[PDB]
RNA sequence: AAACUUUCAACAACGGAUCUCUUGGUUCUCGCAUCGAUGAAGAACGCAGCGAAAUGCGAUACGUAAUAUGAAUUGCAGAUAUUCGUGAAUCAUCGAAUCUUUGAACGCACAUUGCGCCCUCUGGUAUUCCGGAGGGCAUGCCUGUUUGAGCGUCGUUU
RNA sequence: UAACGAGAUUCCCACUGUCCCUAUCUACUAUCUAGCGAAACCACAGCCAAGGGAACGGGCUUGGCAGAAUCAGCGGGGAAAG
RNA sequence: UGCUGUAAAGCUGGGUCGAACGGCCUCUAGUGCAGAUCUUGGUGGUAGUAGCAAAUAUUCAAAUGAGAACUUUGAAGACUGAAGUGGGGAAAGGUUCCAUGUCAACAGCAGUUGGACAUGGGUUAGUCGAUCCUAAGAGAUGGGGAAGCUCCGUUUCAACGUGCUUGAUUUUUCAGGCCAACCAUCGAAAGGGAAUCCGGUUAAAAUUCCGGAACUUGGAUAUGGAUUCUUCACGGCAACGUAACUGAAUGUGGAGACGUCGGCGUGAGCCCUGGGAGGAGUUAUCUUUUCUUCUUAACAGCUUAUCACCCUGGAAUUGGUUUAUCCGGAGAUGGGGUCUUAUGGCUGGAAGAGCGCGGUAAUUUUGCCGCGUCCGGUGCGCUUACGACGGUCCUUGAAAAUCCACAGGAAGGAAUAGUUUUCAUGCCAAGUCGUACUCAUAACCGCAGCAGGUCUCCAAGGUUAACAGCCUCUAGUUGAUAGAAUAAUGUAGAUAAGGGAAGUCGGCAAAAUAGAUCCGUAACUUCGGGAUAAGGAUUGGCUCUAAGGAUCGGAACGAUCAACUUAGAACUGGUACGGACAAGGGGAAUCUGACUGUCUAAUUAAAACAUAGCAUUG
RNA sequence: AAUAGGGUGAAGCCAGAGGAAACUCUGGUGGAGGCUCGUAGCGGUUCUGACGUGCAAAUCGAUCGUCGAAUUUGGGUAUAGG
RNA sequence: GCGAGAGACCGAUAGCGAACAAGUACAGUGAUGGAAAGAUGAAAAGAACUUUGAAAAGAGAGUGAAAAAGUACGUGAAAUUG
């Protein structure tokens, strides 16, 4: 809702910072496995529990 | 007709939510928030409403002269007029009749 | 009505984000978390849930100062500076 | 089988009395020296509805014997009590309706309510309204005092004990039928969860004793020992008799 | 007779078996004894020239000091960076530090980034009001210090 | 037992496609096309009659027969599925 | 490609491939699969099949694009129809918001579009909330249990103040004076509660920004006024008035602070309407016409009221008086006043704003100029607020923080000067967190963009009893795969000659009735009912008639103004007329439960449960 | 916090008519009730309708019960597995 | 726990649940539950350039020992399919 608390305006800040694609330029490093965030976040699809 | 909406959070009628629907110069029907009418004080004898003094909310007592609070007698702002009147009449006849046991009283003491 | 129908009504949680553990198990109207047992002294821990002494124990987190006690044990806890070779 | 309505009662969760609206618990003066030795004088100032109570009760002024201040008292109203009207209480105090005196101070016949059964209770007996205690006799020798109770029971009693004179306002309140469920429902809204009551006999061998059956009916005899437990003492529990009352008891 | 159906082979699919590996696991043995109110384990939130995670760290934030070593780092960029040297990189080592909000968690409270009080300094015409910086105020118990209470009680004086 | 009843029952009036006994009409389907595209189920499979047989066969024995590929319907059988 | 072995299997030719592997003598075992509704993974037939059919509905053109049923714009046709498909919020979500780009996946067709994907941007407060108070309740402490995790208890068998208020002192020491019933703390974004409005502004924020205009709390503090030589003001018979106009400890009160219903009254907004000043539409004909603008915030001053109260006076021939019958020797009617300011009026705010027109500037940031923005009326109208009343209960309808007044009389006060910030004006400050957007037939929960579920505010015209149904204005949508046909069987809906329940377990389903006015209404009855019992008549349109009121004028009369109700008559028509919509079928009996009420969420709503009443027991 | 619009017409009150009295009759007014028709709402009777690999792990349609109180409902709070 | 050495152990459906950003993703109000997932090549040398196409791609070409190794990457079985 609009009227939230501060420890969960925080938790949604962080949420949104981590829901971001692979920088690319991190594919072209040596030994690199990583090839793309595995780990996203769509609101409608998985809800964050907070 | 234009229809209006809350100016806060609180979407239920509830006391301290009432609202008015007045006109502004923009030639708008908005919605003014009206605050809780406020309680006339009361004489402490018989619970009746003093005459003279303002009617406002418990807060606003404290921001306006004195004259609006009370009037000029003994218990002015507290009690109403009869019943100072009548604290007065009885205080004396009482008083009076106080006297009076009292020398009966010694007038029973020195022939019985 | 007890299936779909009633789970249109839930917009009431139980359960909010925990001080101690930040889990979302500490119980609105209880006061108690169901996970870590806060605001007891003592955190939450059974015999019976040993997975679940696995997933919150040492190791688990940063040990932030555990990491430096073997390397101090093993220098005889150091007190001083290192001297420079001449 | 499970446990029953009887005994989900005395840990008093849905079943504590809903005292949101009540007006202060009744009582006499604390006993002081001036009830003692003489008397104090109070003054009616209100006589008001107290929620899940048949009785008015009556709120009466005093001045504070020992430091500049009123004492509010909330008595049980006598019939006959009204706003204004002063109250005395000592062992001085005159023999007028409303006045609280010492059992001992009261002659045979004094009709008498919110008796003590000990001395300084503030108030026990024949409390409720159109009830009261009637003084049968004194034993000035060993300072007692024999009454007879609201239940026709006699009792004995301190001299010392204080009661109010008159009879508690409010009387003749059950002769006048309820007519509905919604009225019982009002009446205990504001008292207790006791309110409305299923039969034993219409439960299930679970819920109650007399639960079960292809027809309703008890199967056993109702009347229960006084020895028994929790969870059988549901019934006439140490009935010495059962049936119509006929003749006198 | 085509088409179609079925079988087989070749090639192509689908799928991920088989083979071969392996910074992992499992089990056995040997040696050692080291968490925390000097704030642990754990949690939350942050921190990089360009990073989401993992790893590391704490507003000194993928780290500061020190010791050692001795020319890198690297995906790209870049020195007011460096090379016969107080000198690149380095969780190599590590003895000095920093260590947010918390947590046994300690001024009170906490579904709140809520509310005090004390000391010093400082800004606003201020011992009192408002602002800022720093340092403090939990509980049980032990030893001691000081101030006390009780006709519990000793001595003395009317 | 007045009143009340989405309670059970009988009769009467009104009413009518409930019926005699069916017919016609509208929209949406079904149908055909473009696109999209599941599932239940599946030993192998799939024409009958009699026989014998675990005493009611798709298969066995003896007969009738038997000609590609199929579409809309259908509910006899698959002692159909769950 | 073959060979060997009865076999389990061994060997070999060719192809593919890329790093290890085998024979023999022995050792060892997690050592051989067709099944276990076996396990995990993968793949078929079914099968281009079932299907993609609720919520009235789309069409033409242009633009864009490789590509348009689905995007954009225009034109049209529709719908939601103010209890909305409109405009906001609470819970919940968490960036879905906005702009730009963009189509691999997702949007069960498509896609140039999107709540998708990518990159950025975006949430501004002393006044709105939180924060504070207490509610049901939760819960430390002192204690008491318990082996203990911990349990009880909430002031309790407690030596419970990190007390305040002053005169100070500059001696950074003090002197005291009062109190310590109760009082840890947590517990409401719907209860309580200090204070803000209007206009404008963004792509997206606004009671938060800009402009203007206010307000509260805390602090500081001077000037003016007020007051004092009768020290702590005057006036009024009084109700009481005022610019002010001492007041400690302590005490007493008030406000905070309170159900529900009924009619009445007043106001506001909306609805309706006349004139005038503008703009638009219709114009074959008619229409001085149809639609539209004409507005005024918080705040300040003056004034304004039912009720209540005061003074006068002394009442039966009882009077006054409400829609509702209450009041008067406990002082009515009459006459004169006082008060609360709820609410309205005038003025300031404020026309400078906004709105409506006309004339011009220009790639143009953005405008500039002129005119107008005025005066009324109406009501069983609707909504809502308030008021004075009345009804109701074996039901009487929170608390606390906080603010004020009063009682009391401590202390301190003038003359060459004294006091006070409850009078006016002036100075300073107001921290922290939330604030975007959705709130739902796509932003929440139901695995999903699910016909389900999920609290609440505002509410136009016509018809009407009606906030129902039906049509429309503002606003918003035009979303739901589509095209072509129109067999059977369906699903939803209609109609039907004659008969009229013969159908069927059973009138299931359907039909019939239905509004309003008038007439008429049985048994039985607990006298309240039954009852709309049953059973009849009428109803349109048009042209008239009559009745029912208000304010003024000294009158059974004149003047002016005004609302829709009711009744009657004539005429009229394919005898129609509650013309759509909306809308009881009825009666005679038996069984059963008295009634209203309640339960088996998701097969049973009942005669079951409850109930008032009655009785028994402790 | 929420609950259109009607019907019926309880006490109390006003007036008239009759009566010697005890008292009776009539017309108004008034606006009672776990009253009644009927929306919203709450519920869930029947079609044993649709659907029944659904829109849906309980819905959809018509029909229906009730609709000013034992009413409906948000939030807070309490009660926890013999 | 810290540090080491080993094995007639297992060899990615095995071995710890986890050889990988694994107690991770994800579910559940909650206690808890809890995966799947290793392999181009010696070296990215990860295909410049031309051409058809709106694009994805294709066809030539190019690198490489091999493209019968093209990241949808060693080998590449069977079911199933052209
Ligand atoms: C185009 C819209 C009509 C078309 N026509 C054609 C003739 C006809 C004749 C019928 O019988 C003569 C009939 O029987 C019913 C239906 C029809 C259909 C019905 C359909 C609307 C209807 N579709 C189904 C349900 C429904 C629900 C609603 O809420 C709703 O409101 C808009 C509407 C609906
Ligand atoms: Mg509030
Ligand atoms: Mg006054
Ligand atoms: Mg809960
Ligand atoms: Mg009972
Ligand atoms: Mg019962
Ligand atoms: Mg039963
Ligand atoms: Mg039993
Ligand atoms: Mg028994
Ligand atoms: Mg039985
Ligand atoms: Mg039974
Ligand atoms: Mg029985
Ligand atoms: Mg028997
Ligand atoms: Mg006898
Ligand atoms: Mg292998
Ligand atoms: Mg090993
Ligand atoms: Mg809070
Ligand atoms: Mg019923
Ligand atoms: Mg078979
Ligand atoms: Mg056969
Ligand atoms: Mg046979
Ligand atoms: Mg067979
Ligand atoms: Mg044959
Ligand atoms: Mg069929
Ligand atoms: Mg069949
Ligand atoms: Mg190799
Ligand atoms: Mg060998
Ligand atoms: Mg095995
Ligand atoms: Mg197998
Ligand atoms: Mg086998
Ligand atoms: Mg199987
Ligand atoms: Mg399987
Ligand atoms: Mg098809
Ligand atoms: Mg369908
Ligand atoms: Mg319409
Ligand atoms: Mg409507
Ligand atoms: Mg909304
Ligand atoms: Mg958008
Ligand atoms: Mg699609
Ligand atoms: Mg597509
Ligand atoms: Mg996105
Ligand atoms: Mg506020
Ligand atoms: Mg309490
Ligand atoms: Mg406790
Ligand atoms: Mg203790
Ligand atoms: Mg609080
Ligand atoms: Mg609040
Ligand atoms: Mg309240
Ligand atoms: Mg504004
Ligand atoms: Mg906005
Ligand atoms: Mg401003
Ligand atoms: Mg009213
Ligand atoms: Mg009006
Ligand atoms: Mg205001
Ligand atoms: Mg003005
Ligand atoms: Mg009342
Ligand atoms: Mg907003
Ligand atoms: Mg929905
Ligand atoms: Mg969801
Ligand atoms: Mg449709
Ligand atoms: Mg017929
Ligand atoms: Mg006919
Ligand atoms: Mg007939
Ligand atoms: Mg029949
Ligand atoms: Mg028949
Ligand atoms: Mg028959
Ligand atoms: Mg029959
Ligand atoms: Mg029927
Ligand atoms: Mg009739
Ligand atoms: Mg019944
Ligand atoms: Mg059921
Ligand atoms: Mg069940
Ligand atoms: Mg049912
Ligand atoms: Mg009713
Ligand atoms: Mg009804
Ligand atoms: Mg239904
Ligand atoms: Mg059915
Ligand atoms: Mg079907
Ligand atoms: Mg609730
Ligand atoms: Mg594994
Ligand atoms: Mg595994
Ligand atoms: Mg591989
Ligand atoms: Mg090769
Ligand atoms: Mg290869
Ligand atoms: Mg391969
Ligand atoms: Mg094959
Ligand atoms: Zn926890």
């Amino acid at each position: 809702p609009s009227q939230k608390s501060f420890r969960t305006k925080q938790k949604l800040a962080k949420a949104q910072k981590q829901n971001r694609p692979l920088p690319q330029w991190i594919r072209l490093r040596t030994d690199n496995k990583i090839r793309y965030n595995a780990k996203r976040r769509h609101w409608r699809r998985t809800k964050l529990g907070i | 007709a234009q229809r209006v909406t809350y100016r806060r959070r609180n979407p239920y009628n509830t006391r301290s939510n009432k609202i008015k629907v007045v006109k502004t110069p923009g030639g708008k029907l908005v919605a003014q928030h009206v605050k809780k009418a406020a309680s006339r004080v009361k004489c402490g004898d018989c619970g009746s409403a003093l005459a003279g003094i303002s009617t406002l909310r418990p807060r606003q007592y404290a921001q306006v002269s004195k004259t609006h609070k009370t009037v000029q007698r003994a218990y002015g702002g507290s009690r109403c007029a009869n019943c100072v009147k009548e604290r007065i009449v009885r205080a004396f006849l009482i008083e009076e009749q106080k006297i009076v046991k009292r020398v009966l009283k010694e007038q029973q003491d020195k022939e019985k | 009505g007890k299936g779909t129908p009633s789970l249109g009504k839930r917009h009431n949680k139980s359960h909010t984000l925990c001080n101690r553990c930040g889990r979302r198990s500490f119980h609105v109207q209880k006061k108690t978390c169901s996970s870590c047992g806060y605001p007891a002294a003592k955190m939450r821990s059974h015999n019976w849930a040993l997975k679940a002494k696995r997933r919150r124990t040492t190791g688990t987190g940063r040990m932030a100062y555990l990491k430096h006690v073997t390397r101090r044990f093993k220098n005889g806890f150091q007190t001083g500076v290192a001297k420079a070779q001449t | 089988g499970r446990v029953i309505r009887n005994q989900r009662k005395g840990a008093g969760s849905i079943f504590t009395s809903h005292t949101r609206l009540r007006k202060g618990a009744a009582k006499l003066r604390t006993l002081d020296y001036a009830e003692r030795h003489g008397y104090i004088r109070g003054v009616v100032k209100q006589i008001i509805h107290d929620p899940g109570r048949g009785a008015p009760l009556a709120k009466v002024a005093f001045r504070d014997p020992y430091k500049y201040k009123l004492r509010e008292e909330t008595f049980i109203a006598n019939e006959g009590v009204y706003t204004g009207q002063f109250i005395y209480a000592g062992k001085k105090a005159s023999l007028n309706v409303g006045n609280i005196l010492p059992l001992g101070a009261c002659p045979e016949g004094t009709i008498v309510s919110n008796v003590e059964e000990k001395v300084g209770d503030r108030g026990a007996l024949g409390r409720t309204s159109g009830n009261y205690v009637i003084i049968i006799g004194h034993n000035p020798d060993e300072n007692k005092t024999r009454v007879k109770l609201p239940s026709g029971a006699k009792k004995i009693i301190s001299s010392d004990a204080r009661g109010v004179i008159g009879v508690v306002a409010g009387g003749g309140r059950i002769d006048k039928p309820l007519l509905k469920a919604g009225r019982a429902f009002h009446k205990y809204k504001v008292k207790r969860n006791s309110w409305p009551k299923t039969r034993g006999v219409a439960m299930n061998p679970v819920d109650h004793p007399h639960g079960g059956g292809n027809h309703q009916h008890i199967g056993k005899a109702s009347t229960i020992s006084r020895g028994a437990v929790s969870g059988q003492k549901a019934g006439l529990i140490a009935a010495r008799r059962t049936g119509l009352l006929r003749g006198t008891q």
